[PDB]
């Protein structure tokens, strides 16, 4: 199972490409909209260039339910645990 | 008099119009580019985002 702390150490390193917001200010307790303000027209990028580095494809249907980064490990720590054929062949 | 005679001729070229064949092969240029262009919208639309 993937930490937290690699999760956010992963997503950090794609907001700051599409953005430009720091990693120190990626915390669990934040607010995609609020507190960093990252329009949904960010969101899809985010989305698109996490598939295009680990193969995971997030569908629409739920990219809408993701309001904070506990969302996203929460959401990726189910959807790894659940199968096991996470390949993570680089 | 008779014989007498000044004929010009203009040089009108620049008035000039397409036939049928410069007609049909201007609005098929224009069909198949957006019929391509579809097509590759419609591959594009395999991500399945909407």
């Amino acid at each position: 199972a993937a930490t937290q702390e690699e999760i956010i150490a992963g997503l950090a390193e794609i907001i700051e490409e599409v953005t430009g917001i720091e990693p120190s200010e990626v915390t669990p307790e934040k607010s995609f909209v609020d507190d960093l303000d990252i329009d949904s027209l960010s969101m899809v990028e985010i989305a698109v260039q996490t598939e295009d580095k680990y193969g995971v494809k997030i569908p629409d249907e739920d990219l809408a339910g993701l309001r904070t980064v506990g969302d996203v490990v929460a959401y990726i720590q189910k959807l790894e645990e659940e199968n096991p054929e996470a390949a993570a062949a680089l | 008099p008779q014989g007498l005679s000044v004929s010009a001729e203009i040089d009108t070229r620049f008035t000039t119009h397409p036939t049928a064949l410069k007609l049909a092969a201007m609005l098929l240029a224009i069909v198949s580019t957006v019929i391509a262009l579809l097509a590759l919208w419609r591959l594009d639309r395999l991500d399945g985002r909407r």
